[PDB]
């Protein structure tokens, strides 16, 4: 992965070099590592895990290690990115809505609003910026210096 | 270092301000608070704490009182 | 001024001579959501404060058309108007334009001189030789002629036609915080707010120097894109944004009101 | 005759001598009219005194800093040109300094004759080194404006007397803006707001009133032609 | 860390043209700098993993959509 | 576009004191690579001010090819120049260094073409001179009547829930995806999320900020935008249950 | 036609530009068209422009008039 | 120093336009004079031109008369070459009632007491034997420019047309400083502003009526 993440920013850098605009690669960095980050299974998990399914790593490394599968890194296309983007009203609202929301309808799948683009379609306070828990709840009090001072 | 005298929207400067919040989203709604407060006076209900002008706006007397470093917040 | 909210709504929809006056009250420090389609980066948003204005034109500012990437061909732009304290606090904080001088993608200036102030500057401080007004230091005849005690004594002699703006002169600065080295030779010890040293520039690049911070060390050089680049980056990195935001503002001002003296047809 | 807005004058103290002064609501284009000439007036007009030509007591041909001194003769130029002196004669007064020993020259170490006299005596003119004595003799007049220093054979057959660049100007350093204001209806009211630096001998509404004062007095002939009807404040 | 083990440059700096031109006349041909690439966080990313902001001019924000 | 009418007097002046009517910017024309209308505007010069051409004793180089009895011309004499059979480079040298003396016994424009203007708005001289000339300029239709638009509220879509679009409706102004993308980038949720419910949506939110802003209170927290409704109601007619579950504790309809 | 909305909202107002004692050969301009004067493609006028900038109001190809233009009805 | 007073000889070259020459003045003082004087005049000087214009055949700008060579729009851009003078303060009604055949020129309008028509050579419509052209015009004493005031706001008539009214006798206004006297000795700046007005006013009246103006202006 390593390798092919330096590879894909210096190639990605070289044709803006070329051109004479200079874009900083932790941007294309943010971009590759959101390529490489998943895994294609072969064949392992033996508990609802079917052979030739793109996996989330963290998920898949949890029940993987085995407290109490197999899986090889990938390089995915971006648009199989947000194709096989854990969301499911992002996915739908990308490319082929129906397929992807059938199979979210009977699989029961859950979506928790942590991308930013599916909590644009609701008309809800945008998690990213000024909508975490952290700035949305900020109880600011006049100071008891200046309380009394008035 | 050199300021060179300020003036409206941009008064009261903007670093002055970051450095009381610990990021500038912080400090907006720790304004916007303030704003949503100083609102609330006119009808905590807190009056306004600096000086407030002719006809200053909510948000410009919260930034003048961050400035005058007259509140504090809670990171949730 | 208006006795009932519908008597209200009647005067805003005829126009009336008193609710001008009461026009500016109500945009004093309110900000807008400047706008173009299509939106190709963050800073293809910005957000300003109104300035009410006759015509029927949307009065853009020099510095915003490399962000926004719009030339004055017929191009239109859209303004919103947040209402929410926090969409207000949030169009003053984050998208504010002076906020906004450096590139989400680099960190390069992009509210920088373009186009005309680049030219202006440029002539601005060019130092160019066999000039009129120009320091000789003549030997053993004559005085050194060329020499001045302050900007203003050269300001006085520029304004009379005996001196042109770009010329080697030696004037006496004092406001202006010297080079690094001259520091380092002259004062070491003290900074220079109140200590005189004399330079070897152009009344221009003074002029220049001038509108760059009181505590910002001397250029001594032509303002090339790349140059201005290089020192807008130095000052964003060095200085708070508000200083920069209106030392950018006077480079623009000084940058037009020459552009014009430039002599470029 | 026709009437408008009466404009106000107000002034905006920036430091000790320099000042801002405002000067608002003027019509579509009396910002710049009235601006430019005040500039220029409060730069030119004024009456004011300063040194000409100076002759410091050693160089006949010697270009290089005379013996016994800390400073260089271009140096002590530009340190005189900033010496502020204010005469009542309308004649080339000459008048000599002199001092001698290790330490400072102050401004108040020059004697100077009947009529003239420095407004800061404080001000620093040259440091002068141990066993060494500076004597300068240097003429000083009346004048308006900036005046290049020529050699017009008053100094030209002279051995030396070196010429000196003078600033007669009261007012060193003047500029403006003009700013749109909504004074009703109508938009692009210019407001004048006029920067004006100093010396230390005069005051800047003392410049500005002494500029206005010779304007409506130049333009008391015209005035004073036909009477016929005006844009009266 | 260079060739002897003078340390010039500890964990959590910015890597402005001071620190950038320190480690040059240090004397080291390269360094590890802490990239998203390897970011070990849950959801998203982490603020200091990720760097200083460009917009802002200091330590990038802990909202920031990077 | 117009960026500024300037009152007659403060306008680049001639120094027979016409005021030049227009000033099109230089950094333009190298960039844009369209040099003709300089061309155009040096000829229109020599188009206004008539020219009797002093030809020579041995005619000059420059009209060794002149076309057709084109030696003399009056006042606003109006000239032909076909697009490639027209008006040559070296020509307009000579057409440009010909007698005019406008009413006062004065040339105004130099050999090269270009006039020593006095800066109406300073009073000084520009300090090298400009090239000023007779520009032939089309008012286009692109007009403010057409472009120019505002909205603080007015009348709705019966369909959907959001501001008209056209100036005939008294419609809004369209805020897209791309601009969302850039309140996301500057992370202004609070300003998004306005412009997305009550600005746009909601119609007890408009009403209530309407309310809220003529009677000077706080702004209502904009709850529940018509497309999410819209969204529910729809997903729900093609038999898909959607619940949305809090953090703990039991579920709720929107209202 | 005087002054007949013309189909992009513009008008075509013709005019005379003939005299009364006046002779006219066949295929002569008789009438002034909407962007006709005595009978040529006449559609925006002649001004004294300079080429300069000037105070920064026609950066990035903006336009500066002279009110004499909007006063006068050119 | 020079303690010399500025002096100003008026002078004539034509009626339309005369020069004039201020001297003796400070080095570099004159383009800054020139340009207030060129600028107060050109800018506020009050003019007599026409405000509303009135035609009983017509009911508006957009429209043409019966037996008129070109129509009420053109004949309105016609009426802008006026160079109408009225000392009257007030808003003055002029008439016009030329009948039957021929050009009809702007001597032929018969205006009240105080009012002078200075360029009767000017065509303003060509009338047919059929034709008959009655016109009454408003002249009001302004100053500078005015938009074509509204006669629906306003309580005017139908009848009544507003027109693009200037208030500018002022036609043409320049200056030139010559050097005069060389460097040494006390250089000072002459310099000849050329005027040229619409035969309303003469070039001294407009001069004084400036002077007049900014010295107002001019506050010590
Ligand atoms: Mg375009
Ligand atoms: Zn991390």
């Amino acid at each position: 992965p390593r390798e092919v993440q330096i590879h894909l920013v210096k190639e990605v850098q070289e044709v803006y070099r070329a051109q004479g605009v200079s874009i900083h690669d932790k941007h294309i960095e943010v971009i590759v590592r959101q390529m490489l980050r998943r895994v294609t299974i072969i064949d392992s998990g033996s508990t609802e895990f079917l052979p030739g399914s793109l996996t989330e790593r963290a998920e898949f490394e949890a029940e993987n290690r085995r407290v109490v599968a197999a899986g090889r890194p990938v390089l995915m296309g971006i648009t199989k990115a947000s194709l096989a983007t854990d969301s499911w009203l992002s996915a739908a609202s990308f490319q082929e809505t129906t397929r992807v929301l059938t199979d979210a309808a009977i699989n029961c799948r859950s979506d928790k609003l942590n991308g930013l683009k599916e909590n644009v379609i609701i008309g809800k306070l945008i998690p990213a910026g000024t909508g975490i828990s952290r700035y949305r709840n900020i109880q600011v009090q006049p100071t008891e210096e200046a309380r009394a001072a008035a | 270092s050199a300021y060179d005298t300020p003036l409206g929207i941009t008064n009261p400067p903007i670093d002055e301000l970051l450095s009381r919040a610990s990021s500038k989203y912080a400090l907006v709604i720790y304004a916007a608070k303030r704003a949503r407060q100083i609102n609330d006076y006119y009808n905590e209900y807190v009056g306004p704490l600096v000086e407030p002008g002719l006809q200053e706006k909510p948000l410009s007397i919260a930034l003048r009182e961050i400035h005058g470093d007259l509140l504090e917040h809670t990171e949730g | 001024h208006a006795q009932n909210i519908k008597s209200a709504k009647r005067m805003v929809e005829r126009q009336r001579p008193q609710v001008w006056d009461v026009l500016e009250e109500v945009i004093a420090e309110h900000p807008v959501l400047l706008n173009r389609a299509p939106t190709l980066h963050r800073l293809g948003i910005q957000a300003f404060e109104p300035q009410l204005v006759e015509g029927k034109a949307i009065q853009l500012h020099p510095l915003v058309c490399e962000a926004f990437n719009a030339d004055f061909d017929g191009d239109q732009m859209a303004v919103h108007l947040p209402l929410s304290a926090e969409a207000q606090a949030e169009a003053r904080i984050l998208m504010l334009s002076s906020n906004n001088i450096l590139s989400p993608a680099s960190g390069k200036p992009l509210a920088m001189p373009r186009l005309d102030m680049v030219t202006g500057l440029y002539y601005l401080t060019t130092l160019v030789e066999g000039a009129t007004g120009e320091y000789q230091a003549a030997t053993k005849d004559a005085p050194e002629q060329g020499v001045y005690s302050s900007p203003a004594e050269a300001i006085m002699a520029m304004d009379r036609g005996a001196l042109s703006v770009r010329a080697k002169i030696k004037v006496r600065l004092t406001e202006l915080r010297p080079p690094t080295d001259l520091e380092a030779q002259l004062f070491e010890n003290g900074w220079k707010p109140g200590d005189a040293w004399t330079a070897e520039t152009t009344l221009g690049r003074v002029m220049f120097n001038e509108l760059l911070p009181k505590s910002y060390p001397f250029v001594n050089e032509q303002m090339h894109k790349k140059v201005q680049a290089r020192i807008i980056n130095d000052l964003a990195e060095r200085f708070p944004m508000i200083v920069v935001a209106q030392t950018v503002d006077k480079l623009k001002d000084a940058g037009f009101y020459w552009a014009t003296r430039s002599g470029v047809t | 005759m026709l009437i408008s807005q009466r404009p106000t004058l107000s002034e905006e103290t920036v430091a000790e001598n320099r000042s801002r002064f405002v000067i608002e609501p003027l019509e579509p284009g009396f910002g710049y009219t009235l601006g430019n000439s005040l500039r220029r007036t409060l730069l030119s007009s004024i009456p004011g005194a300063a040194v000409t030509s100076i002759r410091i007591d050693g160089v006949l041909h010697e270009f290089t800093t005379v013996p016994g001194v800390k400073e260089d003769v271009t140096d002590i130029i530009l340190n005189l040109k900033g010496l502020v002196v204010s005469s009542d004669d309308d004649e080339p007064v000459t008048m000599y300094l002199r001092k001698q020993g290790p330490g400072v020259v102050t401004a108040g170490d020059i004697v100077p004759p009947a009529g003239v006299t420095v407004h800061n005596p404080d001000m620093h003119i040259a440091t002068l080194n141990d066993k060494g004595k500076l004597e300068v003799e240097l003429v000083v007049e009346r004048g308006r404006g900036y005046v290049p220093a020529v050699q017009n054979k008053a100094s030209g057959a002279e051995i030396g007397r070196i010429p000196v660049d003078s600033i007669y100007s009261p007012v060193l350093k003047v500029t403006y803006k003009v700013e749109a204001t909504r004074v009703e209806q109508r938009t692009d009211f210019d407001k004048l707001i006029i920067d004006v630096e100093t010396k230390n001998s005069i005051s800047p509404r003392d410049a500005l009133a002494s500029a206005g004062g010779t304007l409506v007095e130049l333009f008391g002939l015209a005035r004073e032609l036909n009477a016929d009807s005006e844009h009266i404040e | 860390v260079d060739a002897n083990g003078n340390v010039i440059i500890e964990r959590g700096h910015d890597l402005g043209d001071p620190a950038i031109d320190a480690l040059l006349a240090a004397g080291i041909t390269t360094v590890k700098v802490r990239s998203v690439l390897t970011c070990t966080s849950a959801t998203g990313v982490c603020a200091m993993c990720y760097g200083r902001s460009m917009a802002t001019g200091k330590l990038v924000d802990i909202g920031e959509a990077v | 576009v117009i960026g500024k009418i300037l009152p007659v007097e403060d306008m680049p002046f001639l120094p027979d004191g016409t005021p030049v009517d227009i000033i099109l910017n230089t950094h333009g024309v190298p960039r844009r690579m369209n040099i003709g209308q300089i061309l155009e505007t040096h000829l229109g010069w020599v188009a206004k001010a008539g020219w009797n051409i002093d030809v020579a004793a041995g005619v000059p180089d420059w009209a060794s090819k002149l076309p057709e009895e084109l030696y003399s011309a009056p006042a606003d004499s109006t000239v032909a120049t076909p697009v490639f059979d027209g008006a040559q480079e070296g020509e307009l040298a000579g057409l440009l260094g010909s007698t005019l003396p406008n009413r006062d016994g004065e040339v105004m424009v130099d050999a090269d073409g270009k006039s020593t203007l006095f800066d109406g708005r300073s009073g000084e001289p520009f300090p090298y001179p400009v090239t000023v000339g007779y520009m032939y300029i089309l008012k286009l239709h692109h007009l403010v009547d057409d472009k120019i638009h505002a909205r603080s509220t007015g009348p709705y879509s019966m369909i959907t829930q959001q501001p008209l679009g056209g100036k005939a409706q008294f419609g809004g102004q369209r805020f897209g995806e791309m601009e969302c993308w850039a309140m996301q980038a500057y992370g202004a949720a609070y300003t998004l999320q306005e412009l997305l419910t009550i600005k746009s949506d909601d119609t007890v939110g408009r009403v209530k900020v309407y309310e809220a802003i003529v009677k000077g209170e706080n702004i209502p927290e904009p709850g529940i935008p018509e497309s999410f409704k819209v969204l529910l109601k729809e997903l729900q007619s093609l038999c898909l249950n959607v619940e949305v579950l809090s953090s703990d504790g039991a579920a709720i309809e929107m209202r | 036609r005087k002054f007949a909305r013309s189909n992009h909202g513009t008008c075509a107002n013709q005019r005379p530009i003939v005299d009364a004692g006046q002779r006219v050969e066949a295929g002569q301009v008789i009438a002034d068209g909407p962007c006709t004067q005595n009978g040529e493609m006449a559609l925006g006028k002649n001004l004294l422009v300079a080429i300069m900038p000037w105070e920064g109001h026609n950066y990035e190809d903006a336009i500066i008039l002279s009110n004499r233009l909007v006063e006068e009805d050119v």
